[PDB]
């Protein structure tokens, strides 16, 4: 019932977000058996080493864990315009 | 005398308003059957042929 | 070298109790819009109405 919702529409708007200017990362290449991300560093001959990406444990910004509980309210509490008198801009 | 054109054209006596057709435009269209979803509002219509 | 498409399950299938394949339904379904299991769901509740 949900996936037309999720493919004909929410897949756009993934596209579209991929070509912002901010999302300058490769976060994924669709292969979980070899895909690693790249990784860089800042770092001087003075010895700074500065890692972009670090492993921090649970941060104040709340982006970190990850509850994928959310996936639940998805596939049965949301509604969307292609899913759901039907039509809707 | 002085008929202009004589059409064949679905009965609208039979297929009256009670089965949601509406014939006076030439063809049958039915409101809310088949509705595109993800289209601007004028964009349905076509449908209801 | 190669061309994807979609092939109807009345392309390759022809059982006339099963899966209609009549040339007639076939213009039905050439003429509709995409369809998903709502808009289908929704075309059924119209007819019931």
């Amino acid at each position: 019932n949900i996936a037309v919702a999720h493919t004909d529409h929410l897949s756009v708007v993934y596209a579209t977000m991929s070509n912002f200017m901010l999302n300058f990362t490769n976060n994924f290449s669709g292969n979980h058996a070899t895909f690693k991300p790249d990784q860089y560093v800042i770092t001087s001959p003075e010895g700074s080493y500065k890692p972009i990406i670090e492993r921090q444990g649970e941060t104040v910004d709340g982006l970190t864990i990850i509850d994928t509980s959310i996936v639940w309210p998805i596939l049965c509490q949301c509604t969307y315009p292609l899913v759901r008198s039907i039509m809707e801009e | 005398y002085g008929a202009a054109v004589v059409n064949i054209d679905l009965n609208r006596d039979f297929f009256d308003t009670a089965t949601g057709i509406d014939l006076t435009k030439g063809i049958p269209l039915v409101q809310d059957l088949l509705v595109p979803i993800g289209v601007t509002a004028g964009a349905e219509q076509s449908a209801e042929y | 070298r190669y061309h994807e498409s979609v092939l109807e399950i009345a392309d390759i299938f022809d059982q006339a109790d099963f899966i209609q394949t009549s040339d007639a339904v076939r213009q039905l379904r050439a003429l509709m819009p995409t369809l998903s299991t709502s808009q289908i769901r929704h075309a059924i509740e119209r007819i019931a109405q």
